[PDB]
Order: C-alpha cells, then structure tokens, then sequence
C-alpha cells in the first residue's frame, strides 16, 4: 500500500502554445446575440501551457502550484485520467480536497488526508479491475463530503490517439472551486488542437480553504505485480491570467468566439470599438 | 383660452393589478436560532464564521 | 409576463437583453423561462380648436 514509484522519467517540462480553448461562460446569466466585455481570469490566447506526460515512458505526480485557477485538459482515450486532489500544503496538518472518479462515482471528500507521496490507482489489465489504491492512507477531521450518482466507469486499454478531450477550469473564488468543463471528442496526435470551447460551470463547491497546490490523480496498468505499467496518457496545465475578454453570444446564448484585448493592437481596436 | 394647434401635456401610466410572487420551495427552518443560543460563543481570536 | 420561447441552458437561471435587464426570468417552482414585457408607456396629447 502507498506504494512510491522509483526512477521515473522526468517530465522535462515541455512547453506547447495555447489557443483559444480555454473559455468558460462567466455566469449563469443568458444574453443571445450580444457582444459582451467582461473582465474576469481567463486562459490567454497562444500562452505557454506544460505538458506533462505519463505515457509511460515517464511518469509524473508532481505537486503543481495551484495558482488563480487553473486550466486542465486532459488528452486520452482509456480514460486513464481519474481525477485531482487540490491543497494548500497537503502534509496531513492542512485542509484538503480529493475530487474523482474513482470506481463508479463522482466523490468530493475536504478531509485532512495522508497524501501518499506517490497517488496511483490500480487498474488490472484484461481484468479491468482497480485493485485498492490508496489515496489518503487514512482520513481524520473530515469536513466536507460529497458523493455523486454512480456510473459506469471506463477502465479498459484502449491503443490509438487521445480520443477524448476532457477540458476544466478551476477557479477559486472567495472559499469556493468553481469547475467550469466541457469534452472534446476530436482525437489528435501529439498536440493539443487549436481551437475555442465553451466550458459550462458544473459544482460551485463551497470549500472555503485556500489551495496553493495540486495533484492530478493517475491510475496504474500493470500487467505484472510490482512492474508498475502506465498505458499512453497526455495532459496540459495552464495558468489563468486576469485579463479581458471579448464574448460573442449567439442566437441560442452560447459562447461562440473570443477575443483578448490584451493579445494584439489589433484585438485591442476590436474590444475599443466592441466590434469583431 | 388656447388658441388652436396640438399640445402635449401629459405621461400616461398603466398601474400593475397585482402581484405573481415565486420563490423557491425551502421551507426547512434555519438554525439561526441556534447560532444565537449556542451554549458556549468562542471567543474573539477563535471567532468562527 | 408571457411564456419566454428563446433556447435556454439549465444552469441559465435569468435570460437579459441587450441592456442586461431580464427580459426572461426561470420561475423557481417551475423551471419555465418567462417573456418580461414592459408596460404600455406614452405621452397624452390634447388636439384642440
Ligand atoms: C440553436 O440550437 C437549435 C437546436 O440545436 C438549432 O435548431 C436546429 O436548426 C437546424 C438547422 O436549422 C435544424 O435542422 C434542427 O432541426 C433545429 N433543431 C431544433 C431543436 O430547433 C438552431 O439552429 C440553433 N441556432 C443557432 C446555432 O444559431
Ligand atoms: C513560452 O515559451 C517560449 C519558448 O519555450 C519562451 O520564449 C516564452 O518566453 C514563453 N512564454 C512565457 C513563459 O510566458
Ligand atoms: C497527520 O496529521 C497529524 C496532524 O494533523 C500529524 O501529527 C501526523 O504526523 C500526520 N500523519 C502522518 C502519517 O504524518
Ligand atoms: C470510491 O468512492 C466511494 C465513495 O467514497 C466508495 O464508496 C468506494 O468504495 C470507492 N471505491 C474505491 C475503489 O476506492
Ligand atoms: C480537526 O482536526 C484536528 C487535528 O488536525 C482535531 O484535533 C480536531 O478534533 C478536528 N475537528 C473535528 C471537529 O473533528
Ligand atoms: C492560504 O491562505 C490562508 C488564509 O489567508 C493563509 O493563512 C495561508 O498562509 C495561505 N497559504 C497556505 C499554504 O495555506
Ligand atoms: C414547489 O412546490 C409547489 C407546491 O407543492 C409545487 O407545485 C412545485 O412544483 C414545486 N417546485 C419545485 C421546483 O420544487
């Protein structure tokens, strides 16, 4: 149990342009039609976004400062990708939250946790069972949990590209994570696409505890005990700016394009004059 | 007395019959009163949103 | 207040116009977004000899 993962590949931090994904609806209020300036984080256009990989050449946990929010997109197909756990200090003194799809469900437990140095589920391979894995090697002041519907969740290999697009956003505004998501089901090679999408909020989760620090939570495939094998997986993370943003709503209220002020003189002409 | 033309004198207004009144359905009752009788207050440096 | 027929995403509660008043509002009880109209304002005007 908790076990830690030895002579893994370092992830070199490679760095790859961002595009104009990472747009979410600022709020629940519905304007059609309309040209809208807001001001609020976004993800800048073209920006730098880290690539970490745990195709299984390397292997990467690492602790990724949880700054203003971040942008995830997660790359795959087997949907190896389980979830994330977001804290302050995560060494068992502070508050934390571990929010995944672990087996079936959608669980969202704010416990001060035993943060094993290494997280990792364990999946079998032609079993398509997790093994136990121990996220938190136990639980103690257990504060907020939440456990979702259940659902049948895919744990099976699957070789080819990165089918799916899993894209969040996580901002944590006063004492609450925002996650603002969406799906692509483009598949792509090695890149992540350009493109724009419109993420729609899902849980305003009322934490009310101040996240420096994050992990994402990866699962294991090994097809022997203790060889500790990964299937191809690939994921991008990306910091928020506080920048405006230029919003065009459609007919139906939906986001459609952007614009970044801040980006290019020309842009800056299109927010001045409001007009694309 | 006014000699002829058109003249504009007035705003006309349309009063609202009544009222349609929607909110939620919670009807759980809240423990504020609880919060003001809690048993012990901690204190100042410990105060507790 | 008439029935409100524009396209409307669930977490979309009110449903604004151009100058951001809601012109469609999502009823609590029932989630049935709702045309807001304004009420039938003019000017009265006297034509005389
Ligand atoms: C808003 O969304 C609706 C529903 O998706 C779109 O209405 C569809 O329009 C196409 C093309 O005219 C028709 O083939 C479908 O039958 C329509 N479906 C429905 C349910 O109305 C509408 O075109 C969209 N408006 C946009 C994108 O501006
Ligand atoms: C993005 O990366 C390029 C090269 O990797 C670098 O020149 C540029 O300054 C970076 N931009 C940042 C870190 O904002
Ligand atoms: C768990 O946290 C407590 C304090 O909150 C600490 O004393 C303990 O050492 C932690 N557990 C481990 C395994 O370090
Ligand atoms: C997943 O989480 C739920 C809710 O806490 C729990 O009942 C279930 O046993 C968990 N499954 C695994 C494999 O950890
Ligand atoms: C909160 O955690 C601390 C240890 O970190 C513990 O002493 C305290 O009893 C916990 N509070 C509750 C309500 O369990
Ligand atoms: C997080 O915010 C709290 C409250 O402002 C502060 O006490 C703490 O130093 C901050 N940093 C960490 C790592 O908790
Ligand atoms: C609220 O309660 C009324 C009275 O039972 C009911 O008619 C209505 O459907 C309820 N709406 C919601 C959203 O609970």
């Amino acid at each position: 149990k908790c076990l830690d993962f030895d002579d893994r590949t370092p992830p070199a931090n490679t760095q790859f342009l961002s595009s104009h994904r990472g747009v979410y609806y600022p709020d629940d209020i519905f304007r059609s039609n309309v040209l809208h300036l807001v001001q609020d984080h976004f993800l800048p256009f073209d920006s730098n976004v880290t690539r970490f990989i745990t195709f299984g050449l390397n292997f990467d946990n690492p602790i990724i400062p949880f700054k203003d929010g971040i942008y995830f997109a997660a790359t795959e197909k087997s949907n190896v990708i389980r979830g994330w756990v977001f804290g302050s200090t995560m060494n068992n003194k502070s508050q934390s939250v571990i929010i995944m799809n672990n087996s079936t469900n959608l669980v969202i437990r704010a416990c001060n946790f035993e943060l094993c140095d290494n997280p990792f589920f364990v999946v079998l391979k032609s079993n398509n069972t997790q093994i136990p894995s121990y996220i938190f090697n136990n639980a103690f002041n257990c504060t907020f949990e939440y456990v979702s519907k259940d659902f049948n969740l895919d744990l099976g290999e699957k070789p080819g590209n990165f089918k799916d697009l899993r894209e969040f956003v996580f901002r944590n505004k006063d004492g609450f994570l925002h996650v603002y998501s969406g799906y692509q089901p483009i598949s792509a090679a090695s890149g992540l696409p350009t493109g724009f999408n419109a993420l729609k909020p899902i849980f305003k989760l009322p934490l009310g505890i101040n996240i420096t620090n994050f992990r994402t939570l990866l699962t294991a495939f090994p097809p022997r005990p203790d060889y500790w094998g990964t299937s191809a997986a690939a994921y991008f993370v990306g910091y928020l700016k506080p920048t405006t943003f230029m919003l065009k709503y459609d007919e139906n209220g939906t986001i459609t394009d952007a614009v970044d002020c801040s980006q290019n003189p020309l842009a800056e002409l299109k927010c001045s004059v409001k007009s694309f | 007395e006014i000699d002829k033309g058109i003249y504009q004198t007035s705003n006309f207004r349309v009063a609202p019959s009544k009222e349609v009144v929607r909110f939620p359905n919670i009807t759980n009752l809240c423990p504020f009163g609880e919060v003001f009788n809690a048993t012990t207050f901690p204190s100042v440096y410990a105060w507790e949103r | 207040l008439t029935p409100s027929s524009k396209r409307f995403q669930p977490f979309q509660q009110f449903g604004r116009d151009v100058s951001d008043f809601t012109d469609s509002v999502r009823d609590p009880k029932t989630s049935e977004i709702l045309d807001i109209s304004p009420c039938s304002f003019g000017g009265v005007s006297v034509i005389t000899p």
